[PDB]
C-alpha cells in the first residue's frame, strides 16, 4: 500500500472517539435528527434555482454555438472559375479510418486528372475530419451543417453528384470556415 | 481471444464474444470480419446466422 | 473472489487416457440427459430424439482423437457450452442457429456454378 | 325541496368529479414544470400555450395505444387491479367539504370511510403487479405491500390524535373545530409524520419503491400499457391531490379563509385550494430533493421511530385534555 | 436453379446466388404484399438479392418488409387499384408480376367482384402493356365463373380475365393457410369467434403458408410453370372442428362455439361487416364459404409439380399456438398427441 | 506441444503448491466480512453440485435494457428474497473488436477508436494512445502540447465526474444534482468543439502533440468558467455530502479493504477509496503533471461514501490545477517539429517539396514506429487506463491491447455486492464508474 | 418392485432401440456390447433410457457398471423408486 | 372528409405532443441522447419523457452500436413496444455499423433487424441533429392519414 522508506507522518489514524467525547451538544444533535435540518438546508437551495434564469434554448429558433472547425456533412468544393478542385490523388481515400470514401479516376475529354466516380458512405464515416486534412487543394470539406437527417439510408450514400451540389449550395461558409480557421492548419 | 486453456480457472468461459460464437478473433489467421452474420428473418421470425 | 457459476467446471487436465475416457462419457451422458430439459427452455417445435441425435454427432467428429491434449480443449469447450446452455444465458435464436434442419456431384455442382 | 333530487345529486357529482379531473391534469403539468424550474429547465411550453395541453395528449395519445395481454399474465386480474386503482382512489373526493359540509356525502364518519377507500385501491397495486407474472413487476407488488405495512398504522395512529382533539370523525366538524386554532399549532409533530405518512402512502418519491425506476425498470406497472397505465397514473396523481386536501382539512383549517352565496362559497374553494397547491408543491419540491431510500430502511423508520413517537403522543395528548378540561362535547354542534 | 436464367422475352439472366448482398437479377412486383401471404413472397425474394417493387397503401403497414432485403433493394410505390398509372409505373421495369390482392368481405368501396375483376383487369391489362415475362395470379381454391358464392365466383373469372388477356398467367389455387398471423389457427385460439352457421364441419386441405411462398418462388424459376394452373393443397383433409380440436389440445383451453341458424345468422353478418370498420371476420359470403366444401379440380398441378411435398398441420400447432398457452400450462413440451 | 498428445507431466497448478495454515496462531475462520456467511450456500439443506443442479435462486436479469444498468449490461443477478447471493455480469454486448481493427490501420488512423473506448473521457483515452507511441517513437513533445494535454486532461476529468458521480445519484433517487452538472458539461464541450471539430470524439490528443493550436480566444473564455465553477462544485455538495438518506445509502456499501482492493486489480477511487495513497500522475508523472500542484483525494473506510468523497474532492483539485495550466501555458508549437512524424503546416505543403512529400507519406502510408513493445498507463478519470502495443517496426501496430480500468473492476462485483440488497447493487455499479466501451472495447 | 416387471419393459425398449443388430439376442444375462452389438455412446443411450422409463437417475459411478441386461435389472431392485 | 382530417388532426397531435422514447442507450450516442433531456435543450418542454419499460413508449432510439451479442434483446424490447411505434436509428453504427463495419462481431446496420423510419448521421450526431431528426418524425407523423386512409381502405 502505502510509499516504501519511512512510513507518511501522521498516515496512522487517531484512536476512534467514544459516544461520549463527541463534543456536539444534545440540545445541537437531537435538534438536527428530529427537525431534518440537514435536508431543509437542500430544499432551501432549489428554491434559489427556482428564481434563477433556466439555461434553455429554443430549438430551432435558437442555436447552440458551433466553431468554424465544426465537422459536419462533406462537400466538394470548386476554384473561384468553376473548376472542380479535386484531383484524384486518393489521398483522403488511403487516410480514412472507416474506408467510407470510393473513388474512382481517369484522364478527362480535356486530359485532365478528375474523378469519375467519388462516393461517401455516410453510414460508415466517422466524421473524424481526418479526410480535409489530408486533402492538398482543399476539396473535401466537412461543412457546419449537421441537420440532414433522412428517410432511408439509401440517401445517405453521397455520389460525386450530391457531394458537388452541396459544395455549390454552401461554398459561402465553406470559405468562411476555411478563412477563420486556415492559419492554425 | 486467444484460445489459451488456463489450468485450474474456476469458470472459465467467453467473456467477450457473442454466445454461440465459434472462433478466436484475435489470431492472425482469423479474419478481419468473421466467418457469419446475422440478420433478423421473416419467414422465421428471429434472428438466424 | 467472486463466485464460480451454478455449472462452472474447474478447467483441470486428464490425468491419463482412461481420465478422458470417463471425462467423455460423464459429458455425453449429462448432455443426452438436459435434452427434455433443453427443449422446454428454449421451446423447441422438434422432438427430443432429433436433438439428442445432434448431440450424437457433434461428439461422433471427435471421435478419432488420439491426443490428450486436444480432448481436452475439446472437453473444455462442451463444458462451456454445456453451462452456457443449462444457465439459459444463449436464447432460442442461438439454439436453432445450432440446428440446420455442397453439391452431391461434380457434374451438379459444375451446373449450378461451383455448389 | 326546489327541484329533482336526482339532478341535485347529478349536478353536484359532476362540480366536484370534472374540475377535479380538470385539476389532476395540470398537477402532472405543473411538477414537470415545477421541477424543471428548479432544474434550470422550463418544462412543457409547446403542446398548447405554455404547455397548457400537454397532460391531454399524454392521455389521449394513451387511450389510441395498443394494449397488450402478456401470456404467462393472469388477464382478468391483470386488467381488474388497475380499474379497482383508479375508482377507489377516486371515491376519496366524495367525503371533501368545499365549505361547510358541502360534500357529495357529510358523512359521519368520513374519515373511515377515506381510510377504507385509500386502502382497498393498494390492493389494486398488488394484484396487477403480482397479474403481470414478470419479475419487475413482481418485485415492484411486494413493495407496495410492505410500504402499506409501513404507512397505514402511521396515518391512523396520525388522525386519531387529530380525533382526540376534534371528537367527530366527520370532516366539516374537524374544520369548524379550527375555527379555534389550526391544528398544525397544537399538533405540530403530527402534521409532519402525517404529512410523511402521506408521502409514502401515495409511493412519491423519496418513496417511490414500488415504481422505481433505477432499481426496477416501472415496478408494478413494467407490463402495463395504453388505459391500463393510464389508470395507474390518475390513481397516483389523484390520490396526491387527495392527500393534500386531506392534510389540509386536518391541519390547515381546510376551507377556512386567511349571487352571495356565490360569493362567499368561492372564497371557501379558493382557500382550500390554495392550501392544498401549497402542499402539491412541497410534494414536488420533495420528489425534486431527496434521494429514494431503501425499502429495508422505510420499514424501520415507520416501525421505530415513527410508530414509537406516536404512541407516546397517544397517551400524552389526552392526559394534557383531561388536565386543561379540554375534552371536546362529542354531540352533534359544528 | 442454375447460375444462368433465361426468361420468356430472352433475356439472360447472369445469378450470383447466396445473401442479399448478392445477384438474384430478377425484379417482381408483389401487388397485394403487405397482407399474409405477401411476406413469405417477399423475404424469399428479396434475401436472395432481387428488386421487389411493393405497391402499397398504407405507409406504416408496409414496414416490416424492408428488413427482407438490402439497401436498394426493395422498392416501395405507393398505389391504388383505381390508379392506373400507379399501377403501370409498378409493373414496367419487371420480369415477374404477382397478383396478391384479395379481400373476403366486402368495402364501402370495394365489392369482391370490384376488387377481383376489376382489380386484376387493371393489373393485367399493365402486364400486357409493358410485355412483362412471367404473371403469377393469385386466385382462391373453388374458385369457380359458375359459383354463387361471391369470393369463389369473382376469383373465378378473374382467372379466366388473365388469361384472355395474358395466356401465359401461372394461375395458383392454395387452399385455406395456416402459419404465423394466419386467419385459420389464430381465429380459432381467439375469443371472438363465437358465432357460427354450419356446426364447423366443413372440410378443406389446409396448407402451410410457409410453403405456398416457396411454392410461388420455385415457380419463377421454372418457367415451365407459365400458362399452367396450380392448386396448393396440404396432405390431409380437416374438418373445422378436427383442426380446433387440435388447437385445443395445443393451447389448453376448450375453446366453445355458438351456432346460429344460417337464415339467421347471415342477415346479421352483412349488418356487422357493414356497421364496423374493421375485418370482424363476419360477412353474407364468408357465412356461405362456411357452409361450402373444398375440392380438388383435377388436371391442375401440385406441391409435387414443384418437387415439393407439404407437411401437415399438426406438426405446426405447437410452434402456432404457444403464445396462447395459459401459463400453468405454457413450460409444458409440444403435443404430439 | 508434441508431449502433450500423449499423457506426461502435469503441468503444475495453483492448488499444488497450497499451503496448510499454521495452527499455532491461526485465529477464526473468516478475517473478510465479504464472505461471513454473506453468498451462496448459506441456506438450504445440500449443496448445488449434486442434487441441488435441479434448483435455481430467484435469478433477474438487471439489463441491458435498465437505466441503472447504464448502457449495455447484462447483470444476471440470483436474489434470495431482495438479497443477492450471487452476480453475474455478463459483458461483451458493446464489444466490436476494436483491438482486432486497429491491426488493420496506420498508427494515426488507430486514434479515433480511443475516442471511442471510456466515451466521456476522450482526450484522456487519447493521451494514453499517444503517449505509448510517442515513446515507441522516441520523440519528446513540446512544452505547449504537455500544457494543453494537462489542461485538457483535467478539463475531461470533471467532464466524466459529472457524469460518473450525478449518474450515479441519479441512479440512488437524485435527479436535480444530474441537471444542474450537465449545463456545466455541456459549457465544457463548447472548449473540446472550439479546438477540435467535435462536441464528443475530438481526435485532438495525438502522438506527437496536438492536431492544432487552440484559438485566440480560448484562454479566457476557460478562465471565466473556471472563476463560477467552484459554486457549481458547493451546490451538488449542498444536496448529498450532508442528506442522511445520501449517506445511508453509501455508507457501509460496497466496502473493500485496501488489501483485497489491490488483489482485485482496482486502481484510482476503487483503490484510494480503501486508503492506498496511489495517483499514477503523482507516482509516474506525465505530461505537465509534475509541474503543478495538486493533493490526491484518499478515503478510510473503503465504501461508496468515501468514493463519493473522494470524487468530489476532484473536482476542485482538477479545477486547481486547470488555474495553473492557464497561467504557465508556454508559446511554441503544438506538434514535434519533424515533419517525419507530424503532419507538415498547410502552408508549406502548397509551398515547399520536402513538406509535400511528407505530407503525402504521412496520409498513405504513416509514419513508421521504431520496433518493439511497451506498457504506458496513465491516470484516467476511472482509473488506472493502460495500453500494450507492440510494434513491427512498420507502419501498422502489430498488437494494440487497451487495460481499461473499469474491466477490472466489474470483475469484483461479486465479491462486493453478495449479501446486499437490490438497491445496493445499482449502488455499487454507479460507484464503480463503468462505461462498457472501455470495458468490452 | 417386481423383478419380471422391471424385465418386460426393458426388453420392448431394447426391440424398440432402432438398431440393434436382432431383436432376438436380448436375453437376461445379455450383454449390450459383445452381443447387441451396442458401442460406448449406444449403451450410455441405453442407461439414459432405462432411467427415464423408470423415472429414476442413475449416478456416473453406477452408470458405467451397467454393460448387461442383468446388471441394469439389479441396480433397478436396488434403487428405490419406480 | 373534414371530420376524418380532424379525427387525423386530433390523433396525430397527440402523438406528436406525447412522444416517449424507450431510455435504452448502447454506447457514445447516448450521451449526446441525454444531453436533449438536460437543461440547454430541455427535452421535456416538447412533451419528450424517456419512459423504461417498452410497454410504455412510442419510440425507439437505436443510439449506439448493435453488436451481435445485443442484437436478440434490441429486437426482444421492440416487439414488445406496442402499436403505434417508432425506430430512429441515430449514428453511424446504427445506421450502417459505422467505424467498426468490418468487425466481426457488429450488426452492419440496425435495419437489419428492425425497420427504421428516420437516419441521423453523425458519430456522434449533435443533440441538435437528433432533435432535427425527431422532428421529421413528429412530420411524418403530422402527415400520416388514419382515419383517412380507412376511408380509402
Ligand atoms: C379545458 C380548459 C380548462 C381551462 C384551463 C386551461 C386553459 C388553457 C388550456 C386550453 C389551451 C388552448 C389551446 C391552445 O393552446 O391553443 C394553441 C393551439 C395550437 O396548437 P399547439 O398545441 O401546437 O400550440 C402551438 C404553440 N406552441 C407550440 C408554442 C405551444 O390552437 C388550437 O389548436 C386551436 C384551438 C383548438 C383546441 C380548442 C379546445 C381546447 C380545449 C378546450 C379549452
Ligand atoms: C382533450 C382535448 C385535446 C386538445 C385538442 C387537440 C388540439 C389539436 O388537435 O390541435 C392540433 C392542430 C394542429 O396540430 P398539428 O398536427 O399541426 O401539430 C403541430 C406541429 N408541431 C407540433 C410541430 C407544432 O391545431 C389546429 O390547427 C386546429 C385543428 C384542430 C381542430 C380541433 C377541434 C376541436
Ligand atoms: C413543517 C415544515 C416542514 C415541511 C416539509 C417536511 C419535510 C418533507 C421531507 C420529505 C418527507 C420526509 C422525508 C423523511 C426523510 C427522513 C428519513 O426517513 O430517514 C430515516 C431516518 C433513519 O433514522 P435512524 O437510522 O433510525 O437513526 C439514525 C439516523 N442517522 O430517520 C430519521 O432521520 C429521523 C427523522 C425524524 C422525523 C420525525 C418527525 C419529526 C417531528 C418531531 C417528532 C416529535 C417527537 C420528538 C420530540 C422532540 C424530542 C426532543
Ligand atoms: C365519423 C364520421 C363518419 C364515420 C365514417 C362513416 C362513413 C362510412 O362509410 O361508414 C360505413 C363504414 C364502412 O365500413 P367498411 O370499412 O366499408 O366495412 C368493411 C369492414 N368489415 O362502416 C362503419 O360504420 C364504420 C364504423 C364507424
Ligand atoms: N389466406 C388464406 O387462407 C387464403 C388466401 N387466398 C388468397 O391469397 C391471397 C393472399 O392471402 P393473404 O395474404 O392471407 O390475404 P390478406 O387479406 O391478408 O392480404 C390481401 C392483400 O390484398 C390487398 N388488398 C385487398 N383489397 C385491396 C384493394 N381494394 N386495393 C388494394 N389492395 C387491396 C391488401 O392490402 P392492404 O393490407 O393494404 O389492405 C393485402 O395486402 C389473397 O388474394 C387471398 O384471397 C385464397 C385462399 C385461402
Ligand atoms: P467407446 O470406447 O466407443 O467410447 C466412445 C468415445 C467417444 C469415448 C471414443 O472412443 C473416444 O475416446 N474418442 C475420443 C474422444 C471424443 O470422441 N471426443 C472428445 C470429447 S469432447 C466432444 O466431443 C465435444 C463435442 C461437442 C460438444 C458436446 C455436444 C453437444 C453440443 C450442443 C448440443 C445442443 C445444444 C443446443
Ligand atoms: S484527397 Fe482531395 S483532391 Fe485528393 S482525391 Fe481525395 S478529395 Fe480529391
Ligand atoms: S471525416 Fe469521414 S470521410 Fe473523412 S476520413 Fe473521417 S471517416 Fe472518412
Ligand atoms: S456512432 Fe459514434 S458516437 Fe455513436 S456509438 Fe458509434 S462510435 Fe459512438
Amino acid at each position: 500500500a502505502t510509499p516504501a522508506g519511512p512510513p507518511p507522518k501522521n498516515f496512522r489514524l487517531p484512536p476512534p472517539k467514544n459516544w461520549d467525547e463527541e463534543s456536539e451538544s444534545t440540545i445541537d444533535k437531537v435538534g438536527k435528527y428530529f427537525l431534518m435540518t440537514e435536508m431543509l438546508r437542500g430544499m432551501y437551495v432549489l428554491l434559489e434555482q427556482f428564481f434563477r434564469p433556466p439555461y434553455t434554448i429554443y430549438y430551432p429558433f435558437e442555436k447552440g454555438p458551433i466553431s468554424p472547425r465544426f465537422r459536419g456533412e462533406h462537400a466538394l468544393r470548386r476554384y473561384p472559375s468553376g473548376e472542380e478542385r479535386c484531383i484524384a490523388c486518393k489521398l483522403c481515400e488511403a487516410v480514412c479510418p472507416a474506408q467510407a470514401i470510393t473513388i474512382e479516376a481517369e484522364e478527362r475529354a480535356d486530359g485532365s486528372r478528375r474523378t469519375t466516380r467519388y462516393d461517401i458512405d455516410m453510414t460508415k464515416c466517422i466524421y473524424c475530419g481526418f479526410c480535409q486534412e489530408s486533402c492538398p487543394v482543399d476539396a473535401i470539406v466537412e461543412s457546419p451543417n449537421a441537420e440532414y437527417a433522412t428517410e432511408t439510408r439509401e440517401e445517405l450514400l453521397y455520389n460525386k453528384e450530391k457531394l458537388l451540389a452541396n459544395g455549390d449550395k454552401w461554398e459561402p461558409e465553406l470559405a468562411a470556415a476555411i478563412r477563420a480557421d486556415a492559419p492554425y492548419r | 481471444m486467444f484460445g489459451v486453456l488456463f489450468v485450474g480457472h474456476p469458470d472459465l468461459r467467453r467473456i467477450m464474444t457473442d454466445y454461440g460464437f465459434e472462433g478466436h478473433p484475435l489470431r492472425k489467421d482469423f479474419p478481419l470480419t468473421g466467418y457469419t452474420e446475422i440478420r433478423y428473418d421473416e419467414e422465421k421470425k428471429r434472428i438466424v446466422v | 473472489a467472486v463466485q464460480p457459476t451454478k455449472f462452472a467446471v474447474t478447467v483441470r487436465q486428464s490425468r491419463n487416457w482412461a481420465d478422458a475416457k470417463q471425462r467423455v462419457i460423464a459429458a455425453y451422458r449429462a448432455w443426452i440427459r438436459a435434452a427434455p430439459e433443453i427443449q422446454t427452455m428454449y421451446s423447441i417445435p422438434f422432438p427430443v430424439s432429433h436433438i439428442r441425435t445432434r448431440i450424437r454427432q457433434e461428439f461422433e467428429r471427435h471421435r478419432y482423437v488420439n491426443k490428450l491434449n486436444v480432448v481436452d480443449v475439446l472437453l473444455q469447450q462442451s463444458n462451456a457450452d454445456f453451462q452456457e446452455t443449462m444457465n439459459f444465458w444463449r436464447q432460442q435464436s442461438h439454439v436453432m442457429a445450432f440446428f440446420k434442419e455442397l453439391p452431391s456431384n461434380f457434374i451438379t455442382g459444375f451446373l449450378e456454378g461451383r455448389n | 325541496m326546489s327541484y329533482s333530487q336526482t339532478i341535485n345529486s347529478l349536478v353536484e357529482v359532476v362540480l366536484v368529479l370534472v374540475p377535479s379531473l380538470v385539476g389532476i391534469a395540470y398537477v402532472t403539468v405543473g411538477e414537470r414544470k415545477t421541477m424543471g424550474s428548479m432544474q434550470r429547465r422550463l418544462g412543457p411550453n409547446a403542446v398548447g400555450i405554455y404547455g397548457l395541453l400537454q397532460a391531454f395528449a399524454d392521455a389521449l395519445k394513451l387511450l389510441l395505444k395498443e394494449y397488450v395481454g402478456p401470456t404467462q399474465a393472469n388477464l382478468v386480474l391483470f386488467f381488474l387491479g388497475p380499474v379497482i386503482t383508479l375508482i377507489f382512489s377516486l371515491l376519496g373526493y366524495a367525503v371533501i367539504p368545499y365549505g361547510p359540509g358541502l360534500a357529495v356525502n357529510d358523512l359521519s364518519t368520513g374519515i373511515l370511510y377515506m381510510l377504507a377507500v385509500s386502502s382497498l385501491a393498494t390492493y389494486g397495486i398488488l394484484l396487477a403487479g403480482w397479474s403481470a407474472n414478470s419479475k419487475y413487476a413482481f418485485l415492484g407488488s411486494l413493495r407496495s405491500t410492505a410500504q402499506l405495512i409501513s404507512y397505514e398504522l402511521v396515518l391512523s395512529s396520525s388522525i386519531l390524535l387529530v380525533i382526540m382533539l376534534s371528537g367527530s370523525l366527520s370532516l366539516t366538524v374537524i374544520v369548524e373545530s379550527q375555527r379555534a386554532i389550526w391544528y398544525i399549532l397544537p399538533l405540530l409533530p403530527v402534521f409532519i409524520i402525517f404529512f410523511i405518512g402521506s408521502v409514502a402512502e401515495t409511493n412519491r418519491a423519496p418513496f417511490d419503491l414500488a415504481e422505481a425506476e433505477s432499481e426496477l425498470v416501472s415496478g408494478f406497472m413494467t407490463e402495463h400499457a395504453a388505459v391500463i397505465f393510464v389508470f395507474f397514473f390518475l390513481a397516483e396523481y389523484g390520490s396526491i391531490v387527495l392527500m393534500c386536501i386531506l392534510t389540509s382539512i386536518l391541519f390547515l383549517g381546510g376551507y377556512l379563509l386567511i349571487n352571495a352565496p356565490t360569493v362567499e362559497g368561492s372564497f371557501y374553494g379558493l382557500s382550500l385550494g390554495v392550501k392544498t397547491s401549497i402542499l402539491i408543491f412541497v410534494f414536488i419540491w420533495t420528489r425534486a430533493s431527496f434521494p429514494r431510500i431503501r425499502f429495508d430502511q422505510l420499514m424501520s423508520f415507520c416501525w421505530t421511530v415513527l410508530l414509537p413517537i406516536l404512541f407516546a403522543l397517544i397517551v400524552l395528548v389526552p392526559c394534557i385534555l383531561y388536565s386543561f378540561n379540554i375534552f371536546p362535547v362529542n354531540i352533534s354542534l359544528l | 436453379i442454375s447460375d444462368i436464367h433465361i426468361t420468356r422475352t430472352g433475356k439472360p439472366l447472369i445469378r450470383i446466388q447466396g445473401g442479399r448482398s448478392s445477384l438474384g437479377e430478377h425484379t417482381a412486383t408483389v401487388f397485394g404484399a403487405t397482407g399474409q401471404l405477401g411476406r413469405y413472397i417477399v423475404n424469399r425474394l428479396a434475401r436472395q438479392g432481387c428488386t421487389v417493387i411493393v405497391p402499397y397503401r398504407e405507409e406504416m403497414a408496409k414496414r416490416h418488409l424492408k428488413v427482407s432485403g438490402d439497401l436498394g433493394r426493395v422498392i416501395f410505390m405507393e398505389f391504388d387499384l383505381r390508379n392506373t398509372q400507379s399501377i403501370e409505373e409498378s409493373v414496367r421495369h419487371s420480369d415477374v408480376v404477382y397478383n396478391l390482392i384479395g379481400r373476403d368481405y366486402p368495402t364501402k368501396n370495394f365489392s369482391l367482384a370490384d376488387v377481383h375483376i376489376e382489380g386484376t383487369e387493371r393489373i393485367v391489362e399493365a402486364v400486357a402493356k409493358y410485355d412483362v415475362d412471367r404473371f403469377i395470379q393469385v386466385s382462391t381454391y373453388n374458385a369457380n365463373p359458375d359459383s354463387t358464392c361471391e369470393f369463389f365466383r369473382t376469383k373465378g373469372i378473374a382467372e379466366k380475365v388473365a388469361r384472355h388477356v395474358f395466356p401465359e398467367t401461372t394461375i395458383v389455387r392454395p387452399a385455406p393457410m395456416f402459419g404465423f398471423e394466419d386467419r385459420l389457427l389464430l381465429k380459432l385460439a381467439s375469443v371472438t369467434n363465437l358465432f357460427t352457421s354450419n356446426h364447423m364441419r366443413e372440410k378443406f386441405w389446409p396448407v402451410h403458408v410457409n410453403e405456398v411462398g416457396e411454392a410461388l418462388e420455385r415457380m419463377l424459376y421454372d418457367d415451365s410453370t407459365a400458362g399452367q394452373t396450380f392448386e396448393l393443397y396440404g396432405p390431409r383433409q380437416y374438418s373445422m372442428a378436427q383442426i380446433a380440436e387440435l388447437v385445443d389440445r395445443e393451447i389448453y383451453k376448450k375453446r366453445r362455439h355458438i351456432n346460429l341458424p344460417k337464415p339467421i345468422l347471415q342477415p346479421l353478418a352483412e349488418l356487422i361487416n357493414r356497421v364496423l370498420w374493421w375485418d370482424t371476420g363476419l360477412s353474407r359470403d364468408q357465412v356461405e364459404r362456411e357452409f361450402h366444401d373444398q375440392v380438388i379440380d383435377p388436371t391442375a398441378k401440385t406441391f409435387k409439380d414443384l418437387g415439393m411435398e407439404p407437411t401437415d398441420i399438426s406438426k405446426w400447432t405447437y410452434h402456432y399456438l404457444l403464445p396462447y398457452r395459459p401459463s400453468t400450462y405454457y413450460d409444458l413440451p409440444p403435443s404430439t398427441e | 506441444p508434441q508431449d502433450g498428445f500423449q499423457g506426461t507431466r502435469l503441468i503444475p497448478t495453483g492448488a499444488d503448491f497450497q499451503s496448510p495454515p499454521d495452527p499455532f496462531i491461526d485465529e477464526g475462520a473468516r478475517d473478510n466480512a465479504a464472505n461471513y456467511g454473506v453468498q451462496k450456500s448459506r441456506s438450504g439443506v445440500d449443496e448445488d453440485s449434486v442434487e441441488g443442479r435441479k434448483v435455481r435462486h430467484y435469478t433477474v436479469n438487471f439489463g441491458p435494457q435498465h437505466p441503472a444498468a447504464h448502457g449495455v449490461l447484462r447483470l444476471i443477478l440470483e436474489l434470495n428474497g431482495e438479497e443477492i447471493v450471487r452476480a453475474d455480469p455478463h459483458v461483451g454486448l458493446l464489444h466490436r473488436g476494436t483491438e482486432k481493427l486497429c491491426e488493420y490501420k496506420t498508427y494515426m488512423q488507430a486514434l479515433p477508436y480511443f475516442d471511442r473506448l471510456d466515451y466521456v473521457s476522450m482526450m484522456t483515452n487519447e493521451q494514453v494512445f499517444s503517449l505509448a507511441v510517442e515513446k515507441l517513437l522516441n520523440i519528446e513533445i513540446p512544452p505547449r502540447a504537455k500544457f494543453i494535454r494537462t489542461m485538457f486532461g483535467e478539463i475531461t476529468r470533471i467532464l466524466n465526474h459529472l457524469m460518473s458521480v450525478l449518474s450515479h445519484a441519479m441512479d440512488v433517487g437524485a435527479l436535480t444534482p444530474f441537471l444542474w452538472g450537465f449545463e456545466e458539461r455541456e459549457k465544457l464541450m463548447e472548449f473540446y468543439e472550439r479546438v477540435s471539430g467535435a462536441r464528443l470524439h475530438a481526435a485532438y490528443v495525438r502522438p506527437g502533440g496536438v492536431h492544432q493550436d487552440i484559438p485566440v480566444g480560448l484562454l479566457d473564455d476557460i478562465y471565466q468558467w473556471a472563476t463560477q465553477f467552484g459554486d457549481r462544485i458547493d451546490e451538488t455538495e449542498e444536496m448529498l455530502t450532508d442528506n442522511r438518506i445520501w449517506i445511508n445509502r453509501l455508507k457501509g456499501v460496497g466496502v473493500v479493504s485496501a488489501a483485497d482492493a489491490l488483489n482485485l486489480s482496482f486502481t484510482g477511487v476503487m483503490l484510494r477509496g480503501s486508503g492506498v495513497p496511489w495517483d499514477v500522475r503523482k507516482s509516474s508523472p506525465y505530461d505537465a503533471y509534475d509541474q503543478v500542484e495538486f493533493d490526491v483525494p484518499v478515503g478510510i473506510n473503503g465504501d461508496c461514501y468515501d468514493r463519493y468523497l473522494c470524487r468530489m474532492e476532484e473536482f476542485r483539485q482538477s479545477l486547481r490545477i486547470i488555474h495553473q495550466c492557464l497561467n504557465k501555458m508556454p508559446a511554441g508549437p503544438v506538434r514535434y517539429e519533424d515533419y517525419k512524424i507530424t503532419p507538415p503546416p498547410r502552408a508549406a505543403m502548397k509551398e515547399n517539396m520536402e513538406a509535400l512529400i511528407h505530407h503525402f507519406l504521412l496520409f498513405t502510408k504513416g509514419y513508421a514506429v521504431p520496433p518493439g513493445d511497451t506498457y504506458t498507463a496513465i491516470e484516467a478519470p476511472k482509473g488506472e487506463m493502460g495500453v500494450y502495443v507492440v510494434s513491427d517496426g512498420s507502419e501498422r501496430p502489430y498488437r494494440v491491447h487497451i487495460r481499461a480500468p473499469g474491466f477490472a473492476h466489474l470483475s469484483g462485483f461479486d465479491h462486493i455486492t453478495r449479501g446486499h440488497l437490490l438497491a445496493d447493487a445499482v449502488a455499487v455499479i454507479g460507484t464503480m464508474d463503468l462505461v462498457f466501451g472501455e470495458v468490452d472495447r | 418392485l417386481q423383478k419380471v416387471e422391471v424385465y418386460e419393459r426393458i426388453k420392448s425398449l431394447l426391440a424398440g432401440f432402432d438398431k440393434v443388430n436382432d431383436p432376438n439376442n436380448i436375453t437376461e444375462t445379455a450383454h449390450f456390447a459383445n452381443d447387441l452389438g451396442l458401442d460406448s455412446l449406444d449403451t450410455v443411450e441405453v442407461v439414459m433410457a432405462i432411467e427415464e422409463e423408470f423415472s429414476i437417475e442413475i449416478p456416473d459411478k453406477d452408470a458405467d457398471q451397467i454393460h448387461s441386461v442383468d446388471k441394469a435389472i439389479e441396480y433397478i431392485l436396488r434403487q428405490p423408486d419406480a | 372528409q373534414y371530420a376524418l382530417t380532424t379525427l387525423d388532426i386530433i390523433t396525430n397531435w397527440a402523438r406528436q405532443g406525447s412522444f416517449w422514447p424507450m431510455t435504452f442507450g448502447l454506447a457514445c450516442c447516448a450521451v449526446e441522447m441525454m444531453h436533449l433531456s438536460t437543461p440547454r435543450y430541455d427535452q421535456d418542454r416538447l412533451g419528450i419523457i424517456f419512459r423504461a419499460s417498452p410497454r410504455q413508449s412510442d419510440v425507439m432510439i437505436v443510439a449506439g452500436t448493435l453488436t451481435n451479442k445485443m442484437a436478440p434483446a434490441l429486437r426482444q424490447v421492440y416487439d414488445q413496444m406496442p402499436d403505434p411505434r417508432w425506430v430512429i436509428s441515430m449514428g453511424s453504427c446504427a445506421n450502417g455499423g459505422g467505424y467498426y463495419h468490418y468487425s466481426y462481431s457488429v450488426v452492419r446496420g440496425c435495419d437489419r433487424i428492425v425497420p427504421v423510419d428516420v437516419y441521423v448521421p453523425g458519430c456522434p450526431p449533435t443533440s441538435e441533429a437528433l432533435m432535427y431528426g425527431i422532428f421529421q418524425l413528429q412530420r411524418k407523423m403530422r402527415n400520416t392519414k388514419i382515419t383517412r386512409m380507412w376511408y380509402r381502405k
